[PDB]
């Protein structure tokens, strides 16, 4: 959007892809510029870790997005 | 038958239209060369009398078949008579369109713009704008004058612009056109012979292929012009960028001439200068012409009337009596011909007596044809005609076989490259302005281009195909185009281009039929009889038959070619590739003189608001452009001890987007030249952002001006 | 005789009273003619809405239509509104009163200003929706 | 405000509105608008004009201009 200037709420989740190729297709230059992070829930879900590692950096992160957080 | 009975009417029409018409131009003649408003109704009357006749002449010829008709000789004068015109319109809707060509008109003519110091001295157009964009040397005055007249003339004229393409559009479609751009092209249309045809399209195409063969040379002129105006205006011209539009010389950039004192090559000596040699010689109008009637007839062209030797104005009158001095050439008819323009001692002078003597001659040349057929074979022939012969007049070869410019003389290259130069600052600067004013008039009568759109397409094609870039960003409350004279007052453009390409071919086709062995710009037409006879086949030709044919009556080709032009200037064309060798050649459309002090801002609605954001409209952005005149002036009255009047005309707004992002920088209340430096900006930004955001409901993140991000965020809760 | 209180433009005059002490009390900005000059804008700005969203036309109300008068130490004075170039020309009290109602919450959010400290005398909010347990 | 192209100076157009016209809306536009173009430019040339001859009579053995 930022790259573009498309108009807010036009690109969502899945229209992404087809929106990339439209705005590549555009402008390649300005979109060469662009750069994109992977994203993959899988990666997220093999962040699980180990040890106190799984509580002190997993679970307490977890809570701090949660309401009544402290609580929690 | 029908044909029978329709040449009997043409040919009864052409006596009843002759003599009328011979009385109007006598009687405009006259008023022309007597200011009495006695004389004034005279010629009124006598117009009156010509004007109604046309209209009950065509109602006649309504009645005559068109398709039916096959000699094609008659066929033409009753298709130029068969226009039903503006008529088709409703009265009402004809007043209505009357009544705003008559605004448009006078809006231009006696508008009037002055100063923010001193506003009792107001400057029009005409004289004291014109001379600032000509003359000063100054950045500031001239983006006043060019900014001023634009905001002034440009939003008085844009509404008026609106309704009169509406009308126009109206008209000519209900006259089986398509739209009033074909109307415009039909002059150009030819059907009905098998072979020389001519759709009203294809000269659309013909235009755009021909700007491929100019685009080049022009490049190296653009460039060659850009370095020159760094050099005029240092600090102020990107060398990778476009030209500002308020350095070009006068208003609008349609001629460059005026850079030549700026752009001269080789300013270490003058241009040929005689007017001090004529006085010398103290040769007189009478001579003037006379040397001109000896080059003209030198070549088996017909010697000048004896009628106008009698009944001419070549000198200014100055006797209790006022004529216009402005050149022109009178075919009253039935062998009254006349030339009216005041005669100095000067070179330009000598070169218009030339060019109105070959306009003259060109009319005189075809008398035998009938009273609808005694013009021109298009809108480009009768002005390309005095063009050739003022140029072929003022080779040097020529001042030498007058009895001045002494023998004994050498011409270096070096004044050569000047004049080709100085040709080039007129000639080649002119034709991208011109195609890229009918390209966008010609989209705007299409409906290519919506009615929110003209300014932003104005300029982007303004940038892209001429290389010149607005000072200040224009949005759609301005017609920048309407501010031209030809546009306003409802005149056609094209005639600038085609003229100038028929001009070329026919110099290069007669200067070769001469048998000349040197450069195509130093060769002379005199004592080639050839040379005249195949020009006077296409004179005598009138529009009797078609453009394309008549053009082929003297290059050999039936379209419209720019090699020739690029000919003319192969040797600059060279020079300025050299010059340019270390010089990018070419602009990028993306810089602009405001670009370097802008602020760009980017809006999120749907983050900060989810359900329920308001729409967002042209009063939100009255009201940024509000929100941050106030941030300005509390920043300049609460730091640098001043009170300053920013308003929300001072916030300048170009590049808007639908994700509400855009560029705005700020100036002084009334000074269009003053910039307030970024710095500032910046600063008054940061100290009246919490005001800005809590405004328009958003808090730093969806509100964010890309450069100046928060920093005071100090907790301290748990001590 | 005569009374030195009619004006000719009184009658279509909103007034209005300010009250930076209450709403903000610590850390309450000053009000100079640049808040004023704020206030002009935000009221054109309300003009502008309303005439475009209602009677579907559009009208160039600026800061220089916002005519302001009787300004107090209290924050109060009076203000009526003109066409942009037409000074003959006043917009009806019922006009400009329904404009304000429908941009008030912008034109409160614009001064940090809540209602009950920006006051147009005659103009009485009307949105207080009360509920707790259904 | 209509046509801008047309302006009328005090003593040839506006006096001869201000001495006739009937009409509200014509004098009202035009004492408005002389007082807003001409009043405007002459406030801070007449505020420099009070300093400078206040302090040329106080110069003069007189307490003010005024005096
Ligand atoms: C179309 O009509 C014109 C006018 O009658 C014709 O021109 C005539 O041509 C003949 C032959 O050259 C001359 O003798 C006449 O004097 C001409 N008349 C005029 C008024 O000029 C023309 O030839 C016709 N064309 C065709 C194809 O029939
Ligand atoms: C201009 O007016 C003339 C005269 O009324 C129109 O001529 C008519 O044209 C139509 C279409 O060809 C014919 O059917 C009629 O018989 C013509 N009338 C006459 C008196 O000859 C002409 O069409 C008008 N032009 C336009 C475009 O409106
Ligand atoms: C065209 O030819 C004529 C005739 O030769 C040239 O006229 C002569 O010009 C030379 C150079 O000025 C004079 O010395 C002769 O005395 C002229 N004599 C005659 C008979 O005219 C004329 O100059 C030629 N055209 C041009 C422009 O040079
Ligand atoms: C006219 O011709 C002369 C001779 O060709 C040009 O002089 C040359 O100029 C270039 C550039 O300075 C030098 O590199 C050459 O060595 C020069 N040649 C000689 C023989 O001196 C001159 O520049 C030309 N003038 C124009 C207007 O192009
Ligand atoms: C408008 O602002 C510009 C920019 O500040 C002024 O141009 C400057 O004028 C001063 C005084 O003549 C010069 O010393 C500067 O060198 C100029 N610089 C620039 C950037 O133009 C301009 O004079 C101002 N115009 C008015 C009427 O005050
Ligand atoms: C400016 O506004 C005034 C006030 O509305 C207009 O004066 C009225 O105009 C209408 C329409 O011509 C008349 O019917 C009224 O009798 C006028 N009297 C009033 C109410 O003052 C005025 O015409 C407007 N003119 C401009 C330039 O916009």
């Amino acid at each position: 959007i930022n790259g573009f200037d498309l108009p807010e709420g036009n690109v969502t989740q899945e229209n992404f892809v087809d929106m990339q190729q439209r705005c590549n297709a555009s402008d390649p230059a300005a979109y060469a510029q662009l750069v994109f992070q992977t994203c993959d829930i899988n990666a997220f879900l093999s962040e699980a870790v180990e040890g106190t590692g799984l509580a002190f950096i997993v679970f307490t992160e977890a809570i701090t997005k949660m309401p009544l957080s402290p609580l929690w | 038958t029908i044909e029978e009975q329709a040449k009997t009417f043409l040919d009864k029409f052409n006596h009843e239209a002759e003599d009328l018409f011979y009385q109007s131009s006598l009687a405009s003649w006259n008023y022309n060369t007597n200011i009495t408003e006695e004389n004034v109704q005279n010629m009124n009357n006598a117009g009156d009398k010509w004007s109604a006749f046309l209209k009950e002449q065509s109602t006649l010829a309504q009645m005559y078949p068109l398709q039916e008709i096959q000699n094609l000789t008659v066929k033409l004068q009753l298709q130029a008579l068969q226009q039903n015109g503006s008529s088709v319109l409703s009265e009402d809707k004809s007043k209505r369109l009357n009544t705003i060509l008559n605004t448009m008109s006078t809006i231009y003519s006696t508008g009037k713009v002055c100063n923010p110091d001193n506003p009792q001295e107001c400057l029009l157009l005409e004289p004291g704008l014109n001379e600032i964009m000509a003359n000063s040397l100054d950045y500031n005055e001239r983006l006043w004058a060019w900014e001023s007249w634009r905001s002034e003339v440009g939003k008085q004229l844009r509404p008026l612009y609106e309704e009169y393409v509406v009308l126009k559009n109206e008209m000519a479609r209900a006259n089986h056109y398509e739209d009033y751009g074909d109307y415009w092209r039909g002059d150009y249309e030819v059907n009905g012979v098998d072979g020389y045809d001519y759709s009203r399209g294809q000269l659309i195409e013909d235009v755009e292929h021909t700007f491929e063969e100019i685009k080049p040379l022009y490049e190296h002129l653009h460039a060659y012009v850009r370095a020159k105006l760094m050099n005029a205006y240092p600090s102020y011209i990107s060398p990778i960028g476009c030209l500002p539009a308020h350095l070009l010389g006068d208003m609008w950039g349609r001629f460059w001439t005026n850079l030549y004192s700026l752009t001269v090559p080789f300013g270490q000596k003058p241009n040929i200068d005689v007017t001090d040699a004529m006085v010398d010689q103290a040769w007189d109008a009478q001579r003037i012409f006379k040397e001109a009637e000896k080059f003209f007839v030198s070549v088996g062209l017909p010697n000048m009337t004896q009628g106008f030797w009698e009944n001419s104005m070549l000198t200014d009158p100055g006797n209790v009596q006022k004529a216009v001095c402005h050149p022109t050439a009178w075919d009253l008819g039935k062998g009254d011909f006349r030339i009216l323009m005041c005669t100095k001692v000067t070179m330009d002078d000598f070169l218009t007596a030339h060019h109105e003597m070959g306009h003259i001659q060109y009319d005189m040349a075809y008398a035998a044809q009938p009273f609808l057929l005694r013009n021109g074979a298009n809108e480009g022939f009768h002005e390309a005609v005095g063009e050739i012969m003022s140029l072929s007049a003022a080779t040097p070869k020529h001042l030498k076989s007058i009895g001045l410019l002494s023998p004994d003389f050498q011409e270096d290259n070096e004044t050569e490259i000047n004049f080709l130069l100085k040709q080039a600052l007129t000639i080649v600067g002119t034709l991208p302005f011109t195609y890229m004013l009918e390209k966008w008039r010609w989209m705007v009568f299409k409906g290519e281009i919506p009615k929110d759109q003209w300014m932003k397409k104005w300029w982007e094609m303004k940038r892209e195909i001429v290389g010149v870039v607005e000072p200040v960003p224009h949005d759609e409350t301005y017609c920048d185009p309407a501010s031209l004279f030809h546009v306003s007052n409802d005149y056609s453009f094209i005639r600038y281009y085609t003229r100038t390409l028929y001009q070329f071919q026919f110099q290069e086709a007669l200067c070769q039929a001469a048998k000349h062995e040197g450069p195509l710009h130093k060769c002379d037409i005199s004592n080639s009889t050839e040379a005249g006879q195949k020009l006077f086949n296409m004179l005598r030709l009138g529009k009797s038959e078609p453009w394309t044919l008549a053009l082929e009556n003297v290059v050999g080709a039936k379209n419209m070619n720019v090699r020739p032009l690029l000919n003319y200037f192969e040797p600059l064309f060279t020079w300025l590739k050299d010059q340019n060798k270390n010089s990018f050649v070419g602009w990028s459309t993306d810089w602009s003189p405001y670009a370097d002090q802008s602020i760009k801002v980017r809006i999120s609605l749907k983050s900060a608001l989810g359900d329920k954001a308001y729409e967002w409209n042209d009063n939100e952005m009255y009201l940024f452009r509000s929100s941050v005149a106030y941030a300005m002036r509390q920043y300049f009255l609460k730091v640098k001890n001043q009170m300053i009047l920013f308003g929300e005309e001072d916030v300048r707004v170009a590049n808007l987007k639908p994700r509400i992002s855009f560029n705005f920088f700020v100036t002084a209340p009334k000074n269009v030249s003053d910039i307030i430096p970024r710095t500032e900006v910046e600063k008054a930004i940061r100290m009246s952002r919490s005001r800005i955001n809590d405004a328009f409901r958003l808090n730093d993140n969806s509100l964010e001006f890309l450069g100046i991000q928060p920093t005071l965020g100090p907790p301290n809760q748990p001590p």
